[PDB]
């Protein structure tokens, strides 16, 4: 289950910095669920070639 | 008696009469290339034939 996606890195703001500090905020690219079936291209060998 | 014309006596006016057969010659930039020895077992097509 990988896939191809284009993304952002967050932005978040820093209006305050302590209780920004205080959530441990982080980023990662592993995925909560699958996206759905109907928004999904599957690509083989003789697709690509062709 | 052969029925050609070979030797024939003709005018000044008519010297330029030959000219009837068409050419078609390619131009400097185009380039002649013999792909014979490309016929070898070993190789696959992207779009294989049917």
């Amino acid at each position: 289950q990988v896939y191809m996606h284009r993304d952002m890195l967050p932005e978040p703001r820093l209006d305050d910095i302590e209780r920004f500090r205080q959530e441990g905020f982080y980023y990662t690219n592993m995925l909560e669920a699958p996206p759905e079936i109907d928004r999904v291209v599957q690509y083989t060998y003789e697709i690509a070639r062709l | 008696f052969i029925n050609k014309r070979i030797v024939e006596r003709v005018r000044v006016g008519q010297i330029l009469a030959v000219l009837n057969r068409r050419f078609v010659a390619y131009k400097g930039k185009m380039r002649i290339m013999d792909i014979t020895q490309s016929l070898k077992m070993g190789t696959k097509l992207a779009a294989p034939t049917v």
